[PDB]
């Protein structure tokens, strides 16, 4: 025999994170690559499925 | 739906040097009343301007 109760209690709220979302960047690739540069968009279209 | 970027550049770009040369007096070297012989050539350096 024995076992174990709490008289009394506490409410200890304490924090919990969950990270939600991101910065949702749209990272284009005929300018972030290529920044007015024809050569580089050109370069980087045949590449393209990428 | 996404369509496209737009990679506007309007009225291009500004290309800019600091103010005009200073401890260049180019004209008491290249009209100077005293130059140099040929094989006496003078040798001075123009610089930081
Ligand atoms: C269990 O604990 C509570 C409070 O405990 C306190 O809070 C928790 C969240 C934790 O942080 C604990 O570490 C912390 O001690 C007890 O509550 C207390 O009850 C007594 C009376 O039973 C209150 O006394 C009051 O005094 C005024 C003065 O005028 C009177 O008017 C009231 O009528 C009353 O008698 C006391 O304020 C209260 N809070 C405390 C002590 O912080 C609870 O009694 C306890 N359970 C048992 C079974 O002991």
């Amino acid at each position: 025999n024995s076992i174990a109760i709490p008289t009394n209690f506490t409410i200890s709220v304490t924090t919990e994170i969950l990270p939600v979302s991101m910065t949702k960047t749209s990272v284009d690739c005929t300018m972030y690559i290529c920044g007015d540069s024809t050569e580089c968009s050109n370069l980087l279209l045949q590449y393209g499925s990428f | 739906y996404q369509t496209s970027n737009f990679r506007v550049q309007p009225t291009e770009s500004i290309v800019r040097f600091p103010n005009i040369t200073n401890l260049c007096p180019f004209g008491e070297v290249f009209n100077a009343t005293r130059f140099a012989s040929v094989y006496a050539w003078n040798r001075k350096r123009i610089s930081n301007c």
